[PDB]
């Protein structure tokens, strides 16, 4: 932090990629329920005996 | 030709036709859908830091 570089080298800032979501023109419909566990960006989500927002996983008795 | 003898009558010759072809086109449509996350990230001509 304290002390700036003098010397020549090199580096990369870094790369960026898009994401695209979307693939067709249906209506889109949002709501906010409340989360039982922990939930990534874009997971698939399903709903517990609670009413709470799991995400999916199948197999499940 | 056909060779005859000349007291004879002749010979009829056949023929033929033709035939015909059909075509269509085929259809091409491709698309892009433009959301704000293929916004919002800077591209290349824009300077570093600040925007």
């Amino acid at each position: 932090t304290s002390l700036p570089n003098y010397l020549a080298g090199n580096g990369d800032l870094g790369s960026w990629e898009p994401t695209q979501i979307f693939a067709g023109e249906a209506d889109i419909v949002t709501e906010g329920g409340a989360a039982g566990a922990d939930i990534e960006i874009y997971q698939v989500i399903a709903k517990n005996a609670a009413g709470a927002m799991v995400p999916h996983d199948p197999t499940a008795t | 030709a056909p060779f005859v003898a000349p007291n004879v009558q002749g010979r009829v010759i056949k023929e033929s036709g033709y035939n015909t072809k059909t075509f269509k086109p085929a259809y091409v449509k491709p698309k892009h859908v433009i959301d704000p996350n293929m916004i919002i990230p800077r591209q290349p001509g824009e300077a570093l830091g600040t925007g």
